[PDB]
């Protein structure tokens, strides 16, 4: 009981872990997409000015 | 024309467009790390 209660308090640890990375994941992805679609408002304005 | 202007006008051509900035995230590659020499221990394996 304590060696499996020790493998599932690491696996809680695990996917602790996992949750953390998939959201830096997808907060990393949104930092990337908003910078290109920056960099293509500033051409377009560019070309407006 | 009487006064020197003249009759067919000038040309104005196209000037250069804006560009689109590139940049690149080139990426390297270090290889995994070779795994040591192994050593026998004194004590039985669920205290090691």
């Amino acid at each position: 009981l304590e060696n499996a209660k020790w493998g599932v308090s690491q696996l809680i640890q695990f996917g602790n872990t996992l949750l953390s990375i998939t959201e830096r994941q997808d907060a990393e992805a949104l930092a990337e997409i908003l910078q290109t679609q920056g960099s293509e408002l500033a051409l377009q304005s560019i070309k407006m000015q | 024309t009487i006064d020197g202007q003249p009759l067919s006008l000038s040309l104005y051509a196209t000037p250069a467009d804006p560009s689109m900035l590139l940049s690149a995230a080139i990426t390297a590659s270090q290889g995994g790390g070779d795994l040591p020499h192994a050593v026998m221990p004194m004590y039985r394996f669920p205290v090691i």
